[PDB]
DNA sequence: ACTCTCGATG
RNA sequence: AUCGAGAG
């Protein structure tokens, strides 16, 4: 779930393509782009896992995408998961072009702030 | 358990803001609402999003399994 | 109220109201909740591995008889005196696989 | 469980036509249009397009329900005004006016500095 | 647009009560019987049926539709068929299908006999009755 | 001076895990050393199972006083913990 | 009346004075299944 | 089912979701809200019963 | 409630004997005509007597209770107008704390035993981690 | 098939008339390994 | 459904209730009850000639039941029977007995008062039954002596489940007593010609149940129907070789009991005969008793098929007559349509 | 959201809100009699066990439990057990489909001993519930 | 003296 | 079967 609100580059996301429209069987490069995920806790304190130890591996054959965004300071990225001294997550994520209006991940933007007539001089308002 | 990656009601991220909020608290001594003020939190709703979260997966770190 | 059952009732229970015509009671002496096996080894048993494998997290009573013996096991209360986990710190209980 | 997949909310199923164009029996000249896979965000700005024309006496837009994502269109015009030629300039007007809207916003950003 | 009244607006507390609706819901079409009653077993997750109570039955006297209360009350729960003596009126008759041999031991019935759809619980009353040393007679005109 | 109010939470106890074991213990003990009473008199094998048998049926029931429906504490003494909720 | 309240020891004295019923009481065709002399059923259909 | 209104012929419309969905003005001789209530519904097995539920 | 606690009951015999031992007749030498105005004293439902001068009694079994020479779960009761002294060691009696207000104050008036020394010795002992519940109870 | 202990790291591959316990340890509990059979998940 | 029959169908009309004359309960019966073992007899998975009897009905799935055959879920229940040693109390009728006995004095059988009586003619007058039965017992039950026999009437009282006499009557007795009070006088308080006499409210022998009744997954009216016919066994037993005094006669209390205890188990006597889990055991009365009862559980009121329920919620654009339904429950419910030329198209389609 | 019914935006669903976990536990035991008749757990087929159950055992492995991470859903087996009670169909089924109107997939299997010597199991499996229309909050 | 939903233990 | 908890 957490790995799905994951932002990733989606510059060149008009020169990709739907899943759904594509001839491939499931997915493939020009559709869709596949990164991997894998950490392992290896000292004796808490060994974090984050957006930026996701690492592509599809061919994305020139197109800016798939990169996942870090405005972090320290350069790490949204915080996914948080191993202990054994703990290994080992996965792959397989990405795709999908509208916000299927799942609010695929969310562009947050909050857009919208006021008209600062004054209610049309009078749309009863306070 | 663990920080929301974004927060519920817009859809800001608020995942790579935790670290940095508990060193805003511990580290610069300051208060929760500087804190969050500090991190871009300026909508009430994320500012609860980080504020009123609890983090467990800490505790649940401390078995061996 | 368990631990007043344990530390006091118990021996009134036995000594005051028991005797027989002779075989006399003495003390009772209340052990740590172990468990005998099917394979024949008597052990320790936590709570964790009692809830775990359906065990009945019980202790065993042993009475002196005049003129020593085992007379049944009594269910612990969970955080009692006869509990490991009374005098089991926070790190103890997250290796005992026990919430603090 | 019971739930409709989400992309029933903007593909269109098995048949099912984008526009459905029915001869409004109530008034003369009138007509209602079934809109497929959509919701207020078309509805609403084209409906207020319509207004706009002066030669359109009426112009509604209805989600019958928000389980569904289609909705209903009713105009009607003046005699020797056929309704589709209305909406066709209603939708064209859009058209011109978020281009000229795109291009606004693009000449004054590259104005813009951080 | 705007609206006209303005909103109540901010964070509550707000908790997740455990009654969901797909641990809820519940359909059955002809399912698994009781064995004692022959009626639909009780449970959702034993695939039941729901219980058509006495206060479901005053409000379809209470409406007039007979025909409904005697579907609920037969096609729709337990119905069986069974065979009555023209004589004493009870469940004695030794129907043997397929070769027509309607025996009666005890009033020497092998051709008045009848035919009668009840419900099997009322089988099953008539029964308990009878081995309660009591005879519901059951005749079939006035 | 009035009646006694019969609904004063002064003149009530509340019995708890103590008591209750208390009195379980008693009879099924009762009951142990009267079978050995039974094993003497026939005449080292005390049947312990008695004891054992007694306080877990009582404590997994919840049906306080062995194996005798006539119990009026048939109201669940001993129920599942409920852990939905730390709070619960 | 067996329906309602006392059951078994009605059923008892009934049996035991030999009562007859009419069998046009509502819970009386309820039980036996059959459609009850009540409003839809309150008449007879032939045809003419 | 206190009284016969609590019984009542309702035409079907299939919908998504897994909840009864019913109009708002016919809370009142069901007595019921929205907060957890169930309801039950029966389904008739011929057309004269059908046209008992439909006509009366 | 939070802070109510079910007692557990303790030994009547020790509460008899100091009764016994500070005053108290015992109900086999009691004579009603030529005492009249004595406090009878109960111990768990039982009277084991009167005694005169009532007061000082009780506040010495209070000063006990509050030291802890009585285990602090007895409860005790001095009934003036019905002239009665009821002391309860019964095991199942719901109890709950209370801070005391004793008028021993020289310079004010009737106020609380604890005061902030006590508080911040608490509160000293909660940042810390010697100065516990207990240590206020006895 | 394997099983792994429950409380210490181990990878038991004890199957059918084996059984309790484990390998130097001596506790019954026994869990189950993961299926090789990967399963996927929508990210949703 | 079920198989066609050559009889026809016919709707019930009227319910003439009756008491179970021993005669007719022994011409009924298709099987005697001897053996009190159930099915299993010296390890084989079958049924003794006993209790149980593939005669009153098969238990094992099988295509034959007492030669009649139609497997076991066409075939209702055959009725057997048992003689019991000694006639026995139907612990339903003790008061309706005890007052026959006040209304109708010892070893004759005849009513105290008649037409010569000016309060008895009035008594008589009443056409209703019961109302008939409440006058006479009310003015019969005074008379100590006595048509002729003239006898001092015994006062008769309830102990347990046996009767009394102060000037301890037999049911044996009692039997003989209520053979003689002929038919004239049974019109005179209620009971019937053919149908219900006092000769047959005491149980001479009891009809055993059908499997269908007592069904097993064993059921607990087997067990005490074999509680019954271990009583009688043993009291026969008691009675056939040495027979004691004041040993016989708790046997056949014991069989009085069990019997009595077969039918009413809350009864005013304390012992309510557990059975070996503990259980208070279900008497036929509770199986009746409502709410959970069959009259009130089974038959005014019964799980259905083809029914639904769920979370309901409120829905502005539905309209009043309208109900919304899941896709779930709309797939699950079904309603069986007979295909005409009018809708073969359609169904067609549906299938 | 008229009579105490409520609005929840859809959006914040989808980023978590009020979502939940599920566990639950499917216990069972290899019983035991006097003359060492002991049930097995193993994964039985069509021919050698009676009656067996409509839903698939193809989940199950030789142990006759499923692996911790296989979704299940429907009526599919979870446990496979059988009482032995030559003959062809030797075995009666004792298998523990999962719930009829539940699924998920399966969190963790244990398998121990018993006090007795009985080996059983306890299988859970998890299900994440996401709040839908119905909810009661 | 209303319908449901589970859980326990024989 | 009974018991316990919960839903309107
Ligand atoms: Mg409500
Ligand atoms: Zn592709
Ligand atoms: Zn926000
Ligand atoms: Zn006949
Ligand atoms: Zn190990
Ligand atoms: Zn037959
Ligand atoms: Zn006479």
């Amino acid at each position: 779930h957490r790995l799905g609100l994951i932002p990733l580059q989606s510059m060149d996301i008009e020169q990709l393509e739907y899943s759904r429209d594509c001839f491939c069987e499931d997915h493939c490069d020009k559709c869709s782009v596949v990164l991997t995920l894998q950490a392992f806790g290896e000292s004796e304190s808490t060994t974090n896992v984050y957006s930026k130890d996701l690492v592509i591996v599809s061919n994305l054959m020139g197109r800016n995408i798939g990169h996942p965004i870090i405005q972090d300071k320290e350069g790490n990225g949204v915080l996914i998961c948080k191993l202990r001294k054994g703990q290994e997550l080992k996965l792959t994520c397989v990405a795709k072009k999908g509208i916000a209006k299927e799942h609010a991940k695929w969310g562009p933007a947050a909050a857009i702030e919208f006021e008209y007539d600062p004054w209610n001089k049309l009078k749309h308002t009863d306070y | 358990m663990i920080v929301p990656v974004r927060c519920f009601s817009c859809g800001k991220v608020v995942g790579d803001k935790w670290e940095s909020y508990l060193n805003l608290l511990q580290e610069d001594e300051l208060d929760e609402g500087t804190a969050l003020s500090r991190l871009g939190l300026k909508r009430y709703c994320c500012r609860r999003m980080i504020l009123t979260h609890v983090d467990l997966i800490e505790k649940f770190l401390r078995y061996n399994p | 109220s368990f631990n007043q059952f344990v530390d006091y009732t118990l021996q009134d229970i036995i000594c005051e109201d028991s005797t027989l015509i002779e075989i006399s009671f003495g003390k009772i002496y209340v052990t740590k909740p172990m468990v005998n096996e099917s394979d024949g080894v008597t052990h320790a048993l936590y709570p964790q591995e009692a809830r775990l494998r359906n065990l009945t997290y019980s202790s065993g009573l042993f009475v002196d008889v005049k003129k020593k013996v085992f007379i049944g096991r009594l269910p612990i209360m969970l955080r009692s005196k006869n509990c490991y986990l009374s005098e089991a710190t926070e790190s103890d209980l997250y290796k005992l696989k026990e919430c603090p | 469980m019971n739930a409709p997949d989400r992309f029933e909310l903007f593909l269109l199923g098995e048949g099912e036509s984008k526009l459905k164009i029915d001869p409004d029996t109530k008034a003369p000249n009138a007509v209602v249009i079934t809109f497929e896979k959509e919701d207020h965000t078309l509805g609403n700005l084209i409906r207020a397009e319509l207004l706009n024309d002066r030669k359109v006496l009426f112009a509604a837009y209805k989600v019958e329900h928000p389980f569904f994502a289609r909705f209903k269109l009713r105009i009607q015009t003046t005699e020797g005004y056929d309704p589709k030629d209305a909406l066709k300039n209603a939708c064209n007007s859009i058209i011109n006016k978020l281009g000229a809207l795109k291009t606004n916003f693009e000449t004054e950003w590259n104005l813009q500095t951080l | 647009k705007k609206l006209m009244a303005q909103i109540f607006f901010g964070p509550t507390y707000y908790q997740r009560l455990r009654h969901m609706v797909d641990d809820k819901i519940h359909a059955r079409a002809r399912g698994p019987m009781q064995v004692l009653t022959r009626q639909p077993v009780e449970g959702r997750s034993r695939d039941g049926g729901l219980r058509f109570g006495e206060m479901e039955r005053d409000c379809m006297i209470a409406h007039g539709a007979a025909s409904f209360l005697k579907e609920r009350l037969m096609e729709a729960s337990d119905a069986f068929r069974v065979h009555i003596c023209g004589i004493c009126g009870l469940m004695t008759v030794i129907a043997k299908l397929n070769h027509n041999q309607f025996e009666c031991k005890g009033c020497d019935n092998k051709i008045d006999i009848y035919q009668i759809h009840i419900p099997y619980a009322a089988k099953l009353l008539f029964q308990e009755l009878m081995a309660m040393n009591i005879t519901p007679r059951l005749y079939t005109d006035r | 001076k009035d009646q006694d109010d019969r609904d004063h939470f002064g003149k009530k106890r509340l019995d708890l895990a103590g008591p209750l074991l208390a009195q379980l213990f008693k009879t099924l003990f009762k009951k142990l050393t009267k079978d050995i009473f039974r094993y003497m008199q026939r005449t080292l094998a005390i049947n312990a199972k008695t004891i054992t048998s007694g306080l877990k049926y009582a404590l997994a029931t919840g049906n306080w006083g062995e194996q005798k429906k006539a119990m009026s504490s048939r109201a669940g003494v001993s129920q599942v913990l409920n852990r939905y909720t730390y709070s619960s | 009346r067996c329906s309602f309240e006392e059951t078994v020891e009605i059923l008892f004295e009934a049996g035991a004075s030999a009562e007859l019923d009419d069998c046009r009481g509502v819970s009386e065709n309820v039980i036996l299944g059959q459609m009850a002399p009540i409003g839809t059923g309150a008449f007879d259909v032939m045809i003419d | 089912s206190l009284h016969k209104m609590s019984m009542m012929a309702h035409r079907v419309k299939v919908i998504p979701y897994s909840t009864f969905r019913l109009n708002l003005s016919v809370t009142s001789p069901y007595n019921a809200d929205f907060d957890g209530d169930e309801m039950n519904l029966h389904v008739p097995q011929s057309e004269e019963t059908r046209a008992e539920l439909s006509q009366l | 409630s939070l802070m109510s606690c079910i007692s557990v009951g303790t030994d009547p015999m020790p509460i008899i004997t100091f009764l016994s031992e500070w005053g108290m007749e015992p109900l086999e030498d009691y004579v009603p005509h030529q005492s009249p105005d004595a406090t009878r004293v109960f111990v768990n439902g039982v009277w084991h007597g009167v005694h005169r001068n009532p007061a000082r009694l009780m506040e010495t079994l209070r000063t006990l209770r509050r030291k802890g020479d009585i285990n602090p779960e007895v409860s005790m009761i001095r009934d003036i107008r019905e002239k009665e002294l009821k002391i309860f060691t019964d095991a199942g009696r719901v109890y709950r704390p209370l801070f005391i207000v004793e008028d021993d104050e020289s310079l004010g008036h009737k106020e609380l035993k604890v005061r902030k020394g006590h508080i911040a010795k608490l509160m000293a002992t909660e940042y810390q981690d010697e100065y516990t519940w207990s240590s206020l109870l006895n | 098939l394997k099983y792994i202990c429950a409380e210490c790291s181990s990878k038991l591959s004890l199957s059918r008339t084996d059984a309790v316990r484990c390998k130097d340890c001596g506790h019954r509990i026994l869990l189950k390994a993961r299926t090789k059979r990967l399963v996927q998940f929508e990210a949703r | 459904g079920q198989q066609y029959s050559s009889a026809p169908l016919r709707t019930v009309k009227e319910v003439q209730f009756g008491l179970f004359s021993p005669e007719e309960v022994r011409a009924i019966s298709v099987a005697k009850i001897r053996f009190p073992e159930t099915m299993d007899e010296t390890q084989t998975r079958a049924k003794i000639g006993g209790l149980n009897d593939p005669r009153l009905g098969s238990i094992d799935r099988n295509l034959k039941c007492q030669t009649c055959q139609e497997g076991m879920n066409e075939c209702p229940g055959h009725f057997g029977h048992i003689d019991l040693a000694k006639p026995v109390f139907h612990v339903g009728f003790i008061a309706k007995i005890k007052k026959v006995c006040e209304c109708v004095c010892m070893h004759c059988g005849k009513l105290l008062l008649d037409e010569h009586n000016e309060l008895m003619r009035q008594a008589l007058a009443i056409k209703d039954s019961k109302k008939r039965f409440a006058a006479i017992w009310t003015l019969c039950k005074t008379k100590m002596v006595c048509g002729g026999c003239g006898n001092t009437q015994p006062t008769i009282r309830k102990d347990g489940l046996k009767l009394v006499g102060s000037w301890v009557l037999s049911t044996e007795e009692i039997l003989n007593i209520f053979k003689h009070i002929s038919v004239k006088d049974f019109t005179s308080l209620g009971f019937n010609e053919v149908f219900s006499r006092p000769e047959w409210m005491i149980l001479t022998c009891l009809p055993v149940p059908p499997p269908p009744v007592r069904p097993s997954i064993e059921d607990d009216l087997t067990f005490k129907l074999a509680d019954i016919l271990k009583a009688n066994i043993s009291l026969e037993t008691l009675e056939h070789n040495g027979a004691p005094h004041h040993a016989i006669e708790e046997a056949e209390s014991l069989l009085q009991f069990h019997v009595a205890t077969y039918m009413d188990n809350d009864i005013a006597g304390q012992p309510q005969a557990l059975q070996k889990s503990g259980r208070p055991v279900k008497s036929i009365r509770a199986r009746l008793k409502g709410k959970e009862g069959r009259i009130r559980g089974n038959l005014m009121g019964k799980r259905v098929d083809f029914s639904a329920r769920t979370v309901i919620s409120g829905d502005p654009n539905l309209e009043l007559d309208q109900v919304g339904v899941p896709k779930s429950i709309a797939k699950t419910l079904t309603y069986p349509e007979v295909v005409t030329p009018y809708n073969i198209d359609r169904l067609t389609q549906l299938v | 959201n008229q009579e105490d019914s409520m609005i929840m935006n859809q959006s914040s669903i989808d980023r978590g809100l009020f979502r939940s976990l599920f566990f639950r536990s499917y216990m069972d035991q290899e019983k035991k009699y006097g003359m060492s008749i002991t049930e097995t757990f193993e994964k039985p087929q069509r021919t050698n066990t009676l009656r067996m159950k409509h839903g698939t055992y193809d989940k199950l492995d030789d142990d006759g439990l499923i692996a911790p991470g296989v979704r299940v859903s429907g009526e599919d087996v979870i446990i496979g057990k059988t009482t032995p009670i030559t003959a062809y169909h030797s075995k009666r089924d004792a298998s523990t489909p999962l719930r009829s109107t539940e699924n998920g997939i399966v969190d963790q299997v244990l398998v121990t001993t018993n006090q007795d010597g009985l080996k059983f199991v306890k299988v859970r499996v998890r299900t994440t519930k996401i709040p839908q229309i119905g909810d009661k909050f």
